[PDB]
């Protein structure tokens, strides 16, 4: 389906479909933010009377939205989210209009046994929710994670982009009965501004800060208590996608040297697709920041990339706004939020 | 009537018939003679069948899996409290709808699991399951970049069978021995194999050499995969490296012979653990670890 | 008078007498003839019939080694400034007296390396060497226990020749395939390997699967023994875990065939790092890893 009934009507796919193209949209927060507001329009404005003709219209616009930007994961899933949603109140409308349903617990095996309303309204306060979800994770993250980290432990952290990680930092510095010691990772190609802007508010809050070249993670491992992730997107089998340069390695140095991984993220940064290729997934960088003049880049062929994969050998803990889990259940909780068929849209 | 007759006459068939599958319909056939309205006259004679298998079984483990998925639907069936006359039309039609599943299921892996071999990567195949192989060819089907490296397993000699099967493909080949399986990994991508059976805990049901392919694959950090259909789950659990159902031999040394004799015994199944496998394929999504627990949980309710 | 005729000559005969032990006593003969007093006529003559003999070579590496000793021997002879007559007469009986010290380092072997196989230990042997095998029949001539499980190597079908040989003692076996060895690393005491050469580095020269028992006796913690008899040291440093000198196949991957004829081919002489070796045994007293390298810097002198 094409956007020629929705464009006088909806004008605001295509500027988020431009805010993404040419990377106007920053952070996978806000970009799930969009696309709330978005199925928010959708929903506010359209007219529909029938159910399944609707569903299937949303899918097709969540098709072209991730095809429109392979690394907006985060629009993915919040559509996804949301058509879970819709089809659980659905399924118990149709229970309702044609007149045990409750067999033990809430399973999975859809091979195996067959088969005017406030629908609207239902569909509205669950956009609603999923916001106040993502406005507060923080919360939920604290109570569990500030529970695993001990006084003279020294904490080395790649990926000082995200807003998420620092933040369940600080709430862990504020108790004055915690002391620990952080070394930062610089990753130099994309990472750095990043990086010194998180070794600036580590002092501001009085924090022992350590900036470390990407080449010193080794002559550190041995003294190294814990390893910390500022993911962007966590998947099926327990991997994760993280935001830019200098992961993979420090979790090898990690694994090497034993010393445990934990990694700090959302559900709705969780993600129900599987990946099966890194070479598909992760986006690459621009070589123009690395070396100058034109003439020697005919011979010298740079290699960078952003995104940064680790595979699920390594990291042990996800604590979200829920609880921690390990990366051979997570799959579960991803199930608890999106259904089977809402993976290939 | 019997059942292990009827299962025998699958020589030359098989293929499209798989294995399970054709003594799951074997079952639905001696079901729906002697009437499935009565519950105490059939399910205990569905129960001296299954056990009659089991006893005239040598070295297969899928059959005593399949029963159970059988016995759960029958049991399902009727848990509405409906006409126990169109619950029970639901329970003879589903014999055929049951093998007409197998390919439905083939049809939706087959186009799920080609994305997880990349643009040129050079595989080391083992074993042979149906699952596996049609990923193969309909990856080929696709018009994907592919290498392929064969084991040589032997059990009734496996390795020249796949390598003669790879031949009626198109794709390039070349002999590797089991033995030599090690010195291989580093001009292989990713390593692949099809399972007998998978474990309760989230270990393998294997042929005559896995284990020791999961181990150096984790040596070596490169990928190690199972691919099968989903029917092949037993409430199972080998507690050690080296225990398993078994007919014949757990190990047997042997006194001392002059004509050569009595040499060949060795452990023809073995298990591996968890640990070892980085993924694993079915029709029911992309799921590896604790996934195959979740499925057993939710089928027994227990 | 030819070296390689004199080396195919050995058909029926073999075992005790070497094929290195017999290749460097084909080296004293060719040399004694034709006057080994002038070191420009003569040497120059032994370094293109060595160059004849590599060139010869399908898959043998002790050859090269067992040539290199007989050199240096030859060159240490007149470093003394010794009579040009007297120097020559020990260099032609160190000929046979070469060969008369394979006899009597077999005898110190198999009375030292006999203290290893403890009370009652089950072990699991793999590469054929005549020092492993004189240690095992030589402990059986100590009256110990011990039990043996064979490997199914894959050469020319070497575990069958090794299960037949020892058929011939009165020591209890059974077939082992090496696809399932993994399986067999629990029950097995200590895993014991003969080798085909020793690494500069500290690491082996071996068969069509020997890497892959290091490794997997490195993940259950269980010791891997090399036993070999000290001649077997090239300057040879095998950079990579796929890098050796061969005359053949360095994996070849061949095109579509329906006849089915080119298949076999998979690396048959693989490499082994140093740190898999837990112990090594020669007649050179007992000693394991930087040995070997101390031994070829004490030879070469450089």
């Amino acid at each position: 389906h094409p956007n020629a009934a929705t464009s006088d009507v909806n004008v605001t796919i295509d500027t988020f479909v431009a805010k993404l193209k040419r990377r106007q949209v920053q952070g996978s927060y806000a970009i799930a933010l969009e696309t709330l507001q978005l199925l928010m329009r959708f929903i506010s404005a359209a007219r529909w009377n029938h159910v399944n003709d609707l569903i299937e219209q949303i899918r097709d616009l969540g098709n072209s939205l991730e095809k429109a930007h392979p690394t907006a994961f985060s629009c993915g899933n919040v559509i996804r989210r949301i058509l879970a949603v819709l089809r659980d109140e659905v399924e118990e409308d149709t229970m309702s209009t044609t007149v045990v349903a409750e067999p033990l617990i809430s399973s999975m095996f859809n091979l195996l046994q067959k088969p005017k309303t406030d629908y609207r309204q239902v569909a509205i306060q669950g956009i609603k929710d999923l916001i106040d979800e993502i406005k507060n994770i923080d919360e939920g993250i604290q109570q569990i994670a500030i529970d695993l980290i001990h006084d003279h432990e020294i904490l080395l952290t790649p990926t000082p982009d995200s807003k998420t990680v620092l933040k369940f930092l600080i709430t862990a510095r504020e108790r004055s009965n915690r002391t620990f010691t952080v070394l930062v990772t610089e990753g130099f190609p994309n990472n750095t501004k990043n990086a010194h802007e998180f070794a600036k508010k580590l002092a501001q809050h009085n924090i022992e800060t350590l900036v470390v070249p990407d080449s010193a993670v080794f002559a550190l491992m041995s003294r190294v208590g814990k390893v910390i992730i500022g993911t962007k997107a966590v998947f099926v089998n327990g991997g994760t996608i993280s935001s830019n340069s200098g992961v993979s390695s420090v979790c090898e140095c990690a694994r090497e040297f034993r010393t445990p991984v934990f990694a700090v993220a959302g559900l709705y940064k969780l993600s129900p697709l599987y990946p099966f290729d890194v070479e598909k997934f992760v986006e690459f960088g621009g070589s123009q920041r690395i070396l100058p003049r034109m003439d020697p880049r005919k011979r010298l062929d740079t290699v960078n990339q952003i995104t940064d994969y680790v595979p699920p050998e390594n990291i042990d803990i996800y604590i979200t706004n829920v609880g921690g889990f390990n990366p051979s259940f997570i799959y579960r909780i991803a199930w608890d939020n999106y259904k089977q068929i809402d993976v290939h849209l | 009537f019997n059942i292990t007759e009827t299962y025998l006459r699958f020589l030359e068939e098989d293929t499209e018939m798989t294995m399970p599958i054709a003594a799951i319909e074997a079952l639905v056939t001696l079901l729906r003679i002697k009437t499935p309205e009565t519950a105490a006259e059939m399910i205990n004679t569905i129960k001296s069948s299954t056990e009659e298998l089991i006893k005239s079984i040598p070295n297969s483990v899928s059959l005593r899996a399949g029963c159970d998925i059988f016995m759960r639907f029958v049991l399902r069936n009727l848990h509405l409290y409906g006409d126990w006359e169109n619950c029970k039309q639901h329970l003879i039609e589903n014999g055929q709808l049951f093998v007409s599943r197998a390919k439905k299921s083939r049809n939706k892996i087959a186009e799920i699991g080609v994305d997880f071999i990349a643009d040129d990567d050079i595989i080391l195949v083992h074993g042979y399951s149906r699952a596996v192989f049609s990923l193969l060819n309909h990856a080929a089907n696709k018009f994907i970049r592919f290498r392929c490296v064969v084991t040589e397993s032997r059990p009734s000699k496996q390795g020249n069978q796949l390598y003669t099967l790879l031949e009626q493909k198109g794709i390039p080949v070349t002999l590797i021995v089991d033995s030599a399986v090690g010195a291989v990994i580093d001009k292989v991508d990713k390593v692949f194999v099809g399972a007998e059976g998978v474990a309760e805990s989230g270990g393998i049901i294997n042929l005559v050499g896995t284990y020791s392919v999961g181990v150096l694959a984790h040596n070596a950090r490169k990928p190690f995969y199972v691919v099968t259909e989903s029917h092949k789950f037993v409430r199972m659990f080998p507690l050690s490296s080296d225990d398993l159902p078994m007919a014949g031999p757990p190990l047997d040394f042997t006194r001392r012979t002059d004509d050569l004799e009595d040499a060949l015994r060795g452990p023809t199944i073995d298990y591996t653990a968890q640990e070892y496998i980085t993924a694993l394929i079915t029709d029911l999504g992309v799921l590896t670890p604790s996934a195959v627990s979740e499925e057993l949980i939710k089928m027994w309710y227990d």
